[PDB]
RNA sequence: AUUUAUUGAAGACUAACUACUGCGAAAGCAUUUGCCAAGGACGUUUUCAUUAAUCAAGAACGAAAGUUAGGGGAUCGAAGAUGAUCAGAUACCGUCGUAGUCUUAACCAUAAACUAUGCCGACUAGGGAUCGGGUGGUGUUUUUUUAAUGACCCACUCGGCACCUUACGAGAAAUCAAAGUCUUUGGGUUCUGGGGGGAGUAUGGUCGCAAGGCUGAAACUUAAAGGAAUUGACGGAAGGG
């Protein structure tokens, strides 16, 4: 894999065959969606929020404690991003690979993976749009982008 | 070959040994000895006045000599003359460095060899480079044949030892930084500050230079001649 | 066909290798394929050591040494039988003797 | 060797292997219950946390990420729930 | 008790120098060479040229006063061979025999943190 | 003059440490430090949920030499000027030396660009070293004699650059842990070859200021050209008797 590089590492996390969890967990369900969503509302995502809930407060994993995902979470509470977490951290990866670019125009490595980060962000574009979660005609382009940012 | 010179010159003798006089060099006081030998310059005639061309002489002398004791026997001293009063002129220092055999002999392979280099101005107005240079060492019970650092802590030692040289040549002059040099403490200051790091054998402080020197100010000098 | 399977140099895992000149003949070497040696002789050369020995101002001198990291190409190194020509089978041989 | 038993292989060698590579993978991690200085205030903490758990009650703070499992702060008391 | 100056003897291939200087180096007593000795381009860096020109160095250095000398044994160096010329162990054991007396052996070869470049070409002097 | 000493200027390079060691998609990358973004492996009871593999078209980078226009020009040095060697020697050897070598802004787009081994996936033998991360060991050592640390040692594991031994197997062999799992012939996909010359030539396109790059035949000609090993013969190769 590591399919814009020559990396072939295994390294995931290995989730427990239980999926009902952990017999030493007294908290409802109530709780830690209120919690979820308290953490959604200062501005966190997903990602930051299982990793919260997993090291300071014992939630082993949000999908068993709960019903749903913490996404769906998110969604139905009604603070669900314009678009999606992974496309947001890769536009902005670009957009520092461009301003650096603008400083540092001798740089033939970061015009290299900044061509990598854009092919990228066109495959997550090309499946979100396929899914109908951006509206097609959603297009990265890069004077666009820095502004999508903010 | 004796003959093959087709022309001396283009165009067309008295001893030169009985015109010249000696003079004793003597070392400052920050020295076990001060009698380190004898140089010649021509009688100071009316056109020369022999002590000025005499002035500007560096003689590079070993610290064996100059300190009795044969184990200072890689490092040499360079000695400048800095005043001439009667016959036997006085130098001041101008520089340490070690001898070309003694680094040879350190710096060997399966080890990383750790240079560091300050340019630190001392209490007295003279700019110095200090250099120093470090090797990494087994363990005991090591079993591995190598022993390489980790390029961090070779970048952490560097900054430990510019740190420990920059603290101790402001607050030295240069003869408290002689009297420093001679016994090696600053050896010892840097291996018990970097042996919580890698363990580092061979830790000495190599050259030391000049690079530019304050105006005269002959009390000081005449302090070290006592 | 290939005769050694590390191409008679030491190269696996760069594509360059920043070359030396050899100290016989000038010739411009990859630093893993050359001959290096390591010099390490006496000043002296063991014949005049007495003569110098009593013609010291000092006792128990150190009589110091010359040390010299000699690279070679493999032109000078075998015609100076540094290396030579070896058998098939012991070619595969790398421990020194 | 050519006979060997798949399904069940000895604790050892299972504990041997790499978390994915065993015969049905599961986390070698676990929570711990750590108990701050003072108060008395049981805080549960993931062993390979990856944040600067503190306590509710002050900021006292429990364990600090590395690379693998995170350090535990010297005065704590903990038990592996 | 001794007077010291310092010996030099810069030992390359072609030539050999046997240089006697003060302590300081600035102040120069019988510089001689190799070549001066014999009559041939030859052995101008022969042993047997490298101990005449010793010898008399010696001579004159005796006359001058000089009773002892450091040795400083030199190569070359920049990007040419570094190892010594023939003459320079005929020229030491030269000035040894002779009567001064000797301290501080040194080598002086001065070498390059990576030289500007060797000449000859990448192939090299192919005779 | 050469040689010695004291300083200064210039431009280039980064010795020893330096290795069957590291990073990079390759070309490539070795003084210190600061800044600027980037990356792999590891850890992970975080998150999304098939978003993937390979790839015509098209695109970024691409040693050296070369080109265009400035700067800089220390060293080496195509051409050239010369001194030898030689039958001849505008070659090998010696002394100089222009362009170049360095740098900025543009081109060029080739190398024995090589591991002469396309990329992704699964399975099939042992072994000991090492590089990066993690875990365990009341383990040595340093420091506040006790502590974490750091450095070592032992065991395990993930990922890497490789190496040694077998020959399950493969192969024409040399050899190969992949070049195996291929007449008991089907995991996915891209590119290239079809006897030797003529020939990487003509011609037509197309890119380039140029030098040239990329595509690319035929008439005709030929019975071999070639690969790996074997035994001799020879060597201005190394040893022995
Ligand atoms: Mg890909
Ligand atoms: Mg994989
Ligand atoms: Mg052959
Ligand atoms: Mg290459
Ligand atoms: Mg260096
Ligand atoms: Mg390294
Ligand atoms: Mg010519
Ligand atoms: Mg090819
Ligand atoms: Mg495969
Ligand atoms: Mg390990
Ligand atoms: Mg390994
Ligand atoms: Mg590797
Ligand atoms: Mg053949």
């Amino acid at each position: 894999g590591r399919m814009h590089s020559a990396g072939k590492g295994i390294s995931s996390s290995a989730i427990p065959y239980s999926r009902n969890a952990p017999a030493w967990f007294k908290l409802s369900s109530e709780s830690v969606i209120e919690q979820i969503v308290k953490y959604a509302r200062k501005g966190l995502t997903p990602s930051q929020i299982g990793v919260l809930l997993r090291d300071a407060h014992g939630v082993t994993q949000a999908r068993v404690i709960t019903g749903n995902k913490i996404m769906r979470i998110l969604k139905s509470n009604g603070l669900a991003p314009e678009i999606p977490e992974d496309l947001y951290y890769l536009i902005k990866k670009a957009v520092s690979v461009r301003k650096h670019l603008e400083r540092n125009r001798k740089d033939k490595d970061a015009k290299f993976r900044l061509i990598l980060i854009e092919s990228r962000i066109h495959r997550l574009a090309r499946y979100y749009r396929t899914v109908a979660v951006l509206p097609p005609n959603w297009k990265y382009e890069s004077a666009t982008a820095s502004a999508l940012v903010n | 070959a004796v003959g093959k010179n087709k022309r001396l010159s283009k165009g067309k003798v008295v001893d030169p040994f009985t015109r010249k006089e000696w003079f004793d060099i003597k070392a400052p006081s920050t020295f076990e000895n001060r009698n380190v030998g004898k140089t010649l310059v021509n009688k100071s005639t009316g056109l020369k006045s022999a002590s000025d061309a005499l002035k500007g002489r560096v003689v590079e002398v070993c610290l064996a000599d100059l300190q009795g004791s044969e184990d200072h026997s890689f490092r040499k001293i360079k000695l400048r003359v800095d005043e001439v009063q009667g016959k036997n002129l006085l130098t001041n220092f101008h520089g340490m460095d070690f001898t070309t055999d003694k680094l040879r002999s350190m710096v060997r392979k399966w080890q990383t060899l750790i240079e560091a280099n300050v340019t630190v101005k001392t209490s007295d107005d003279y700019v110095l480079r200090i250099f120093a240079i470090a090797f990494t060492r087994k363990q005991a019970n090591q079993v591995k044949r190598h022993s390489y650092a980790q390029s961090s802590h070779i970048r952490a030692i560097r900054k430990v030892i510019s740190e420990i040289l920059t603290k101790e040549v402001q607050g030295s002059t240069l003869a408290q930084l002689t009297s420093k040099l001679i016994p090696e403490v600053i050896n010892k200051e840097i291996e018990n500050a970097t042996k919580d790091i890698f363990p580092l054998q061979n830790i000495h402080v190599r050259k030391v230079k000049l690079l530019k020197q304050p105006k005269f100010d002959v009390g000081a000098l005449m302090a070290l001649h006592g | 066909p290939k005769k050694r399977a590390s191409n008679g140099r030491n190269k696996k895992g760069r594509g360059h290798v920043k070359p030396v000149r050899c100290v016989n003949c000038s010739k411009s070497i990859p630093k893993d394929k050359a001959i290096k040696r390591m010099a390490i002789r006496n000043i002296v050369e063991a014949a005049a050591v007495r003569d110098l020995s009593e013609a010291s101002v000092y006792p128990e001198y150190a009589l110091p040494k010359t040390y010299n990291k000699l690279h070679y190409c493999v032109s000078c190194a075998i015609h100076a039988r540094i290396v030579r020509v070896r058998s098939r089978e012991d070619r595969k041989n790398r421990a020194p003797p | 060797v050519l006979v060997q038993d798949l399904l069940h292989p000895t604790a050892a060698s299972e504990a041997r292997k790499h978390k994915l590579k065993t015969l049905v993978q599961g986390p070698r991690s676990y929570f711990l219950d750590v108990k701050c200085p003072g108060c008395l205030n049981i805080t549960t903490v993931f062993s390979h946390a990856q944040t600067a758990v503190t306590c509710e009650s002050c900021s006292t703070i429990l364990c600090t990420p590395t690379g693998g499992k995170a350090k535990l702060s010297e005065g704590t008391s903990f038990r592996r729930k | 008790s001794q007077v010291f100056g310092v010996a030099r003897i810069y030992a390359s291939f072609n030539d050999t120098f046997v240089h006697v200087t003060d302590l300081s180096g600035k102040e120069t007593i019988a510089r001689v060479t190799g070549g001066m000795k014999v009559k041939a381009d030859r052995d101008e860096s022969s042993p047997y040229a490298a101990m005449l020109a010793a010898q008399d160095v010696a001579a004159k250095c005796k006359e001058v006063g000089i009773t002892a000398v450091h040795v400083k044994i030199r190569a070359t160096g920049g990007t040419r061979t570094k190892t010594p010329g023939p003459g320079g162990q005929a020229a030491l054991r030269a000035l040894a025999r002779s009567g001064l007396r000797i301290g501080r052996i040194e080598d002086v070869t001065p070498v390059p943190s990576d030289s500007t470049r060797k000449k000859g070409g990448r192939r090299g002097r192919r005779l």
